[PDB]
């Protein structure tokens, strides 16, 4: 599952935090999109 | 601008005038003062003779402020017994001739002072209108005076070949009016060929405590109805200084302000010997207010179940009851200041209204989680609390004005 | 943004579209961050060189959208606001420090397949993804090139830059509240914002939860897309603490 | 400093006086945080009701000293500042809040045996010694009460107050950069800052690793060891990140 | 004495390593006068 810790209040901030940044069509569909892969990749830290 | 008009300033008088037979707020109107006092006699003899008509076990709710304010478009345009039974019923009667004979525009006034909040954790909204059929000639004096002080003219509609068409243009301006929250103001075929003229008086209230409940801290409790039998219902709870009294046979009041403080929520408690009945039986308006009056802030909890009540009876049958009777007559309505003549007389065929009051942890027509916890809130079970877990009695006014804008009794919020 | 490419339906839910109400017209870019609260570029606000100084009144956003131009019925949804919060430390005289402003709805935004928001990051996150090297997203519909615009919302990945060769790439002063990135000549590739896309978010995906998170904000650069030089973008989380205390005193 | 006692030689390294050199008059107290950094209050240098600007060339610090008038030969040393600075938001016309200042040294002072630097508290050992009921020591040259100078050092030992006793003692406004030390009106014991002893350092000794650490500034209070009332002090460690900014960019 | 510096030399100048242990006391093994009162002033009531 995605992990995530809230930070603001809902009272203040409204909702959505909790579920912020996984995409409808993508990831919630164990889809990806185009280019994705591009941004994952750039994590490599070569030795 | 009617909010800063004068009596003079639009030539108004009705074609007939009433007469019987025989510390006020500072920055206040006198004239304002008496009729507010007078809707607040309304409101008392109102209460008891609808308690006195239902189950002690039923939910009760009404605006007697918007009824007053409405039924008083009417005043303006009667005559004979009409005029004399409107003066009588609303305790109308009992003013000065000044302020009965603009009466009209004195409502305008005192509304215009209501709605002077705003304060967006504190908004009162409301929609009150006539409509009649369009076969008829409305008087044009009548319309304008009606345009500036009741904000709208009466907007004519075809009853007799139009009828659920007219009922949804009727819903329309008010889901307009209150944008949204009042869509059906007039129910399925309650509009019809008979129809001749009817009055719709809207009004709810949108605001915060000062002080909120926690969520955290609402639980499954029960509610001892006064049928003896008993139910589960979402009891808030809170501990604070609020201004609070123990008065006479251990009744209890507590004083609930919104976010503001010119309005809040006044709650009636009875000790569980003595009933709600008899409290409602002695409710007068010299008494609610001498307890008002007693009012000082304490520190205390507070137990207080989430709920909702509407004004669910028939205005009409309920006003015919009470002596209002010819304006509803086909036969005896005296209502020359709308309509002249004598072919098919103009009457009151329905008095449509809606006013509600939903009730929880954020306030009055606020929205809140409705998942209710089930954990420790490391209370004094020993504790004492105003505990209202037995019918008591609401009332929403306005503060210095003393004003009843809502009134009612919560015998049953389970379910 | 110039080298980029079509955006696919969805793959951006957060990103929002400032319209200005008279006359009508696309203003620039920002993003939502819950169903009240939208973010964007200070400077898309309040910048006198262009005689821009806002009020909630004029104007508008449209979310879930994908056509520049065209108003996308049943899908984009249009927000009045309620109220505007520039930074109150934005350099606007200088060079566009604290380039950052919050949008309060006047209503709450329903959340869909075109609509959802992105994450704001933690200290954490933004120390570990705002590296040199990794690469985030910027999207926008702002110009295709320095010297017109696309017909839907374009996207573009690009490398952070490391501060020192930001800093020497320009001789405009920048801050610890800004960052960059691009191609360096070196590599061959391209890509970068340009004007029209301000407010825009440059996004990063963690790979610890999956989860996009918003680290900038379009904020400004030298041209579009030129060799040896880089897009600047709002750092996000360095100024979190404004963030937090405005919503907390004006969010309920 | 009121009921207080004579200091020991050596007893407090750190303790720097500011002087005025036309005329030649003791101004305030300050304290040493390395061989180039001085800290004092921001009133102590800027405070035009008492007709204080004060610049770099009006100034002098006097650092190693105990004889509040008396020169000491080969022990004092007198150093000349290269500049000083105010904290930005410090406001005399509306306040108090954000008292601070730092003044850099025209040239390194050499430490001795009585000469030496406090420690600037971390957020642990702020959040664990700055409690209610601990005790820390002020130090200072001032006046010995309300209504009388001292011929050599002074130095007391107060306790911190809870905040809302600290606002409930006042009617004027306490912000989170300020905390009051002091005993209750039902203690018995007393003591307190008073006129001249502004700027001085309100130390704790960390019973974690025995270095003392300099938590507050001496800044104001109504009167001096009055009744009911308590002294208060400008709260280092949360003005930390400016002083960091400070010496970042202007101590090379 | 375990202390984790924060300032970088460069821009503070030298002495924060060696802060808060004062020469005549805490490199002698010396404790002044008063300030026995501090460290018995960290009692914590449960
Ligand atoms: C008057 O009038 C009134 C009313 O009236 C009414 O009426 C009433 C009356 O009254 C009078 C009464 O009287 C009594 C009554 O009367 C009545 C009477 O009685 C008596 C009676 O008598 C009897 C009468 O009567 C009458 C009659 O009539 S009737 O009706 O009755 O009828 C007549 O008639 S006729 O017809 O004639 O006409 C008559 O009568 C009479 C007659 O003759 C004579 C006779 O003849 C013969 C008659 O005779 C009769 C008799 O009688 C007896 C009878 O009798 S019986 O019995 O029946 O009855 C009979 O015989 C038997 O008959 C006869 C005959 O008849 S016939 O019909 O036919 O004819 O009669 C006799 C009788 O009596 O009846 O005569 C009589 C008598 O007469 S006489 O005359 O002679 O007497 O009547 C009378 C009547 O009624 O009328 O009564 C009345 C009525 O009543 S009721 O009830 O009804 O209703 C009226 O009514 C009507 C009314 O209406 C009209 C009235 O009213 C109206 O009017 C009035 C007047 O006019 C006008 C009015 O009033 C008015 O009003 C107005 C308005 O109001 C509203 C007013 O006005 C005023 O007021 C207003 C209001 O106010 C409120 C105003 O306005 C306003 O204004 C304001 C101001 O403005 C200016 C506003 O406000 C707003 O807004 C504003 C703005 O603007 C623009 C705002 O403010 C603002 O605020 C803000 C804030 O503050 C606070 C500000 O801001 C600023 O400041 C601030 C503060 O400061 S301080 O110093 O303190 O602080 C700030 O903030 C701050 O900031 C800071 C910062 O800074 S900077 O520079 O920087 O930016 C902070 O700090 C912090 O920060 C931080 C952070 O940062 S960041 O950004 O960056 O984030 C920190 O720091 C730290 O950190 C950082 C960061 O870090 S991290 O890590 O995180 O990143 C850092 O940085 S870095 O870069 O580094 O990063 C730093 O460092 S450094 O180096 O850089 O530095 C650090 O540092 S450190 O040191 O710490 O280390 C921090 O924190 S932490 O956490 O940290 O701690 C910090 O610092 S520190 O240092 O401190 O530490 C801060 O925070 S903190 O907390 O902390 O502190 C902050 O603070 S805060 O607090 O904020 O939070 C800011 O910024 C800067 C600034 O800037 C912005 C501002 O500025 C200054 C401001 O502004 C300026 C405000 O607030 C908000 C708001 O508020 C709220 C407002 O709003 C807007 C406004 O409003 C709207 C105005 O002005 C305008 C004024 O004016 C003057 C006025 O005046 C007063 C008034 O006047 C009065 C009313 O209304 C009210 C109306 O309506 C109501
Ligand atoms: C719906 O309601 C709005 C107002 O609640 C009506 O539009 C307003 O009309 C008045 C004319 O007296 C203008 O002064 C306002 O500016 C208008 N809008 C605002 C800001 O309230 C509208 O006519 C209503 N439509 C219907 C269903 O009749
Ligand atoms: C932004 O807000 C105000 C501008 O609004 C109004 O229209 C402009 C064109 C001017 O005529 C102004 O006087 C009017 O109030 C200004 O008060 C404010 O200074 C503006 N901000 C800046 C710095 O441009
Ligand atoms: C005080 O410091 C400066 C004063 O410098 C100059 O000499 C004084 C005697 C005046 O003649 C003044 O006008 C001259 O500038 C001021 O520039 C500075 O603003 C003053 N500080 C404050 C905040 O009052
Ligand atoms: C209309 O009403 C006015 C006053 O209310 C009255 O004077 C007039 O006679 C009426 N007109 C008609 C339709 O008879």
């Amino acid at each position: 599952t995605s992990e995530y810790q809230t930070f603001f209040n809902p009272r203040t901030f409204g909702s959505g935090e909790a579920d912020c940044g996984l995409r409808p069509l993508f990831e919630k569909k164990s889809l990806e999109d185009k280019t994705e892969r591009e941004l994952l990749e750039s994590y490599i830290d070569g030795r | 601008d009617i909010c800063t008009a004068k009596p003079r300033d639009i030539p108004m008088n009705p074609m007939c005038i009433y007469r019987s037979p025989e510390k006020i707020p500072e920055a206040t109107n006198r004239r304002v003062w008496e009729l507010s006092k007078a809707n607040s006699r309304f409101a008392t003899t109102f209460y008891q003779h609808l308690a006195d008509s239902k189950n002690d076990n039923d939910n009760i709710f009404l605006s007697p402020l918007s009824i007053s304010t409405a039924f008083a478009m009417t005043k303006l345009g009667a005559c004979n017994d009409t005029l004399q039974q409107l003066m009588e019923v609303f305790k109308f009667d009992t003013i000065s001739e000044k302020t009965s004979d603009q009466i009209h525009f004195f409502f305008a006034k005192l509304n215009c002072r209501l709605y002077r909040k705003a304060n967006k954790a504190s908004k009162l909204v409301s929609a009150n209108r006539l409509f009649g059929d369009k076969s008829l000639t409305f008087n044009e004096t009548y319309q304008d005076i009606s345009e500036l002080v009741y904000g709208a003219k009466l907007q004519p509609l075809d009853f007799k070949e139009n009828a659920e068409q007219s009922r949804a243009a009727i819903n329309k301006w008010v889901s307009n009016k209150t944008e949204g929250r009042i869509t059906d103001v007039i129910p399925s075929e309650a509009i019809n060929e008979l129809t001749v003229l009817v009055l719709v008086n809207t009004i709810y209230f949108k605001g915060l405590w000062k002080s909120k409940f926690s969520p955290e801290n609402t639980r499954k409790e029960l509610f001892y109805k006064a049928d003896g039998e008993s139910c589960s219902a979402s009891m808030m709870y809170q501990e604070g200084k609020f201004r609070y009294r123990r008065v006479a046979e251990g009744t209890q009041v507590l004083e609930l302000p919104f976010k503001g403080d010119d309005i809040t929520m006044v709650l009636i408690l009875p000790k569980p010997e003595k009933s709600l009945a008899k409290v409602e039986k002695e409710l007068t308006p010299e008494v609610l207010q001498e307890w008002l009056d007693e009012l000082e802030e304490m520190m205390l909890c507070v137990h207080m179940p989430r709920f909702r009540i509407e004004d669910g009876f028939s205005l009409k049958e309920q006003l015919q009851d009470m002596g209002l009777v010819d304006l509803f007559s086909p036969e005896k309505s005296k209502l020359p200041g709308i309509v002249a003549e004598g072919r098919d007389d103009l009457y009151v065929s329905d008095a449509f209204h809606k006013a509600f009051l939903e009730v929880n942890e954020e306030g009055s027509e606020a929205a809140a989680s409705t998942a209710v916890v089930i954990a420790g809130r490391s209370l004094n079970p020993n504790r004492v609390c105003f505990k209202a877990n037995r019918p008591f009695l609401v009332f929403i006014r306005e503060v210095p004005l003393n004003t009843i804008i809502f009134m009612g009794r919560v015998a049953n919020p389970c379910v | 943004i110039v080298e980029g490419s079509d955006a696919e339906i969805g793959m951006s839910p957060w990103q929002v579209m400032l319209f200005r109400k008279s006359p009508q017209e696309l203003l620039c870019g920002a993003s939502l961050i819950s169903d009240r609260w939208v973010l964007t570029a200070a400077h898309c606000l309040l910048y006198p060189p262009w005689d821009k100084n806002f009020t909630e009144n004029d104007l508008l956003v449209r979310i879930g959208k994908h056509s520049r131009t065209r108003y996308e019925r049943n899908i984009e949804k249009i927000s009045m606001l309620e109220k505007i919060y520039i930074h109150p430390r934005y350099n606007w005289r200088e060079n566009l420090d604290r380039d950052i402003a919050l949008m309060k709805l006047k209503k709450p935004v329903a959340f869909s397949d075109y609509i959802h928001p992105v994450c704001l990051p933690d200290r954490e996150t933004a120390a570990s993804l705002l590296q040199a090297g990794y690469k985030g997203r910027v999207t926008g519909w702002g110009n295709l090139k320095e010297t017109g615009q696309p017909s839907v919302l374009q996207v573009v990945n690009l490398p952070i830059v490391e501060r020192p060769v930001c800093k020497d790439s320009t001789r405009i002063r920048i801050t610890d509240n800004m960052f960059c990135a691009g191609y360096k000549p070196d590599e061959g590739k391209r890509g970068d914002a340009c004007e029209g896309d301000a407010g825009g978010p440059f996004v990063m995906k963690s790979p610890f939860n999956n989860r996009w998170y918003q680290m900038g904000i379009v904020s400004w650069g030298e041209g579009c897309d030129r060799d040896g030089k880089y897009g600047f973008y709002t750092h996000v989380f360095r100024l979190k603490k404004w963030i937090q205390k405005v919503i907390d005193q004006f969010g309920e």
